[PDB]
């Protein structure tokens, strides 16, 4: 269509798994960031040239064919080839700063290798830092305060804010009647609550929710903290008698990852390669300094990124989790 | 009691050092097996006032299963909303 | 898609994946071979050809 | 001169070898920490606004250590030092018997000891208490919240728990941090009184990370960490040794010193657990 | 009886898929227990003919 | 439900289940697996 | 009784157990095997 992209068409008439624009700095800093954790390795960190566009599909399916009488009636009429709920993703900046002392950088100075070390320690610093402030965070605020917002829920807003209010339907968080509104505040899930244990729950909650078309597919997750997975463990293992189960550790008759800092009282069901982050070319902009007025070697770094999940029909959460009996 | 005292003789073993199950373990699969035998043949009565009273099957009644459009809380919300909606719709209409 | 590398392999891949699934999406369904299969009174591919499914429930 | 000793010394025994050693040049200072800290990203409306204040790397809470001497003795008998002679292999023999003893003796005292009392006396700590601080006093000295009693757990069935594989299961999930609690190398190590069939690395596998045994313990506890997050620091050169050859008792006298100190690198990658005691009801 | 015929009915087993131990060894263990406790802490006695 | 393409270990009448993708869950078959073909 | 030279698998007191061929059957003793010594 442009010149580029209408050449590149006609040539194409006449690893494939992760996306490459050119050498930079900013995509081999994001590849070796990635490269580090294992969870970052299961994910879609994608490159992108742009403040403000529209997101590439990645694992989008539907039904295209169709049959219609050509012969003296009707026309053929095409489908959409990625036509999503809503897609508009608006990347914006956010920056770490650290600083050392004197005392103890003149302390790491006397051993060798320590510059390697320093820069794999603050690569791991940041990958967790990326993961705990994606799935928290549900609102951004210009000058952050880091007093009464510990877990990092206060940088940029996140996958389970994104379902919270871009798409609603797809969250249950109360039981309600035609009368009662809130007839119970959180799902609760015990011998008497509103379910019989946490694998009924996903059970139907994959029934209902998601779609008909990823509700059949060999790749799908059940995110969930680890608080509630040791609470439905324990009990089992807490016995007198098959010991494997531990292994893998499936509920609901889907495979289940732990990630960490995931808020406890919440899981989210989906496939692991539908939810991404975005992150602008070259906007990695990274400055030293060695004020003495507190003799300490500050730096400040600051990139440009923006979550994303793909296709909100994919998966859905829920959320206010309580195990207990309910007598 | 009086038959684990008895078992705990040594002259009482008819298995040898392989097998020599416990005479716990022994007298307790056989008071097992002898009580699931007539838990199994026998059945439940109904001459008695607490059970007779409203209890036995699970309910009486037309609508059990048939329709059930609610039935798990998900599908009652998906169906809720539905509901909503066309009420919403028919509000232009008496 | 243009904008990155190897895009025209993404296209091929993607465009043969949504092929296949749509074969056996329509293979243990459709009961009819209307004219015209309107995709959204029916979800499923049920309109688009007769399934082993229905032969076996149609012949025998 | 002494790095050569105790790189030799590290790699005589075999679970020196995967624990790690450093020497330090100054006597008391902060310890080299290269732990994870907490998070460090945040936003700030810098134009027209407030200032981009950084926020602290490898924060210091309690990082206060001070190396204390020790010191060995020998006491050889003339009527013996020939016996060893004569069998064609004196000075091997000598050498690995000498840095065995002190290579078991550095471990043995490590998973001991509860103050510095000196003038220690062999005759009432079998187990050489009173010797130095140990990892397993350390960690009940200074922030004990990585130490369970609650009144004595029993492993037994009628117990707080059933077996000690829930045990390991509620340890890792509620004391260890969450963001060490996955890690390939978080091992469990445990004593003699607690193992029933499962450096020695055993077969099985209790909770679902390996178990292994080390030469030395408590009487029935268990400790679940890394095998890199405790390390013994020793001074750069501080090691004399000298050999009189005395007469007076017939005899040939051995002195030797050092200057170490244990610590614990990171103290909230791991974890101990004591008073364990196979009982039911 | 009557308590196999409760904890068969779906809305009983706080279990999920793993573990789902049938109600009668569930019962035949409780069974079992309750028993066995009493029958260590008990003793014999020699006051019959 | 009533549980590319997985084998299920278990077998349920002596003969090995699968799953394949979509399929109208409230019915099932039992045949062999070269039975069936298409045509083009 | 109580039970070349074979090795016994499990441990009686969390110690592996041995038998010697000639040994008075109603005794035992707790010893490593290097203990022992014969001077010629």
């Amino acid at each position: 269509m442009r010149q580029e992209t209408r050449f590149k068409f006609n040539a194409y008439l006449s690893v494939s798994k992760k996306f490459t624009v050119e050498p930079s700095v900013t995509q081999t800093l994001m590849n070796t960031m990635q490269e580090s954790s294992d969870f970052l390795t299961r994910i879609n960190i994608v490159p992108v040239s742009e403040m403000k566009g529209e997101k590439i599909g990645i694992g989008v399916t539907g039904s295209i064919a169709s049959t219609t009488d050509t012969a003296g009636g009707t026309e053929r009429q095409p489908k959409d080839f990625s036509k999503l709920a809503s897609n508009k993703y608006e990347c914006d900046q956010i920056n770490f700063d650290f600083y050392i002392r004197y005392k103890t950088l003149d302390l790491w100075a006397r051993y060798q290798d320590f510059q390697l070390r320093i820069r794999n320690a603050i690569i791991k610093r940041q990958s967790l830092d990326f993961i705990m402030a994606g799935f928290n965070g549900v609102k951004r605020a210009e000058t952050s305060d880091r007093s009464s917002n510990p877990m990092l829920q206060d940088v940029a807003v996140g996958w389970l804010q994104k379902y919270r209010n871009e798409a609603p339907a797809r969250v249950m968080s109360k039981v309600t009647d035609e009368e009662g509104r809130t007839t119970s505040e959180v799902i609760r899930v015990g011998k008497g609550g509103d379910y019989a244990s946490l694998d009924a729950l996903v059970m139907d909650a994959t029934n209902n929710l998601i779609e008909p078309w990823y509700q059949e597919d060999p790749d799908l997750v059940v995110i969930v903290g680890r608080q509630l997975l040791a609470d439905k463990y324990f009990p089992i293992v807490n016995k007198e008698q098959a010991d494997v189960i531990i292994s893998q550790k499936r509920i609901g008759n889907l495979p289940a990852v732990r990630v960490p800092y995931f808020p406890a009282d919440a899981m989210l069901i989906t496939k692991l390669e539908n939810l991404s982050i975005y992150y602008m070319d070259d906007s990695h902009r990274r400055v030293i300094e060695e004020n003495p007025k507190l003799d300490r070697v500050e730096n400040y770094e600051s990139m440009n990124i923006d979550y994303v999940v793909e296709d909100y029909a994919a998966g859905c959460l829920v959320e206010k989790i309580k195990v207990g009996d309910f007598s | 009691h009086l038959s684990i005292l008895v078992q705990e003789n040594p002259l009482a073993n008819t298995t040898g050092h392989q097998g020599y199950v416990a005479p716990e373990k022994a007298v307790m699969q056989q008071v097992k097996s002898s009580l699931e035998q007539k838990i199994k043949q026998m059945q439940i009565s109904l001459t008695g006032e607490p059970v007779l009273r409203l209890t036995g099957l699970s309910a009486a009644t037309l609508p059990h299963m048939d329709y059930e459009v609610a039935g798990t809380p998900a599908q009652r919300k998906v169906w809720q909303d539905k509901i909503d909606q066309q009420g919403a719709e028919l509000k232009a209409r008496g």
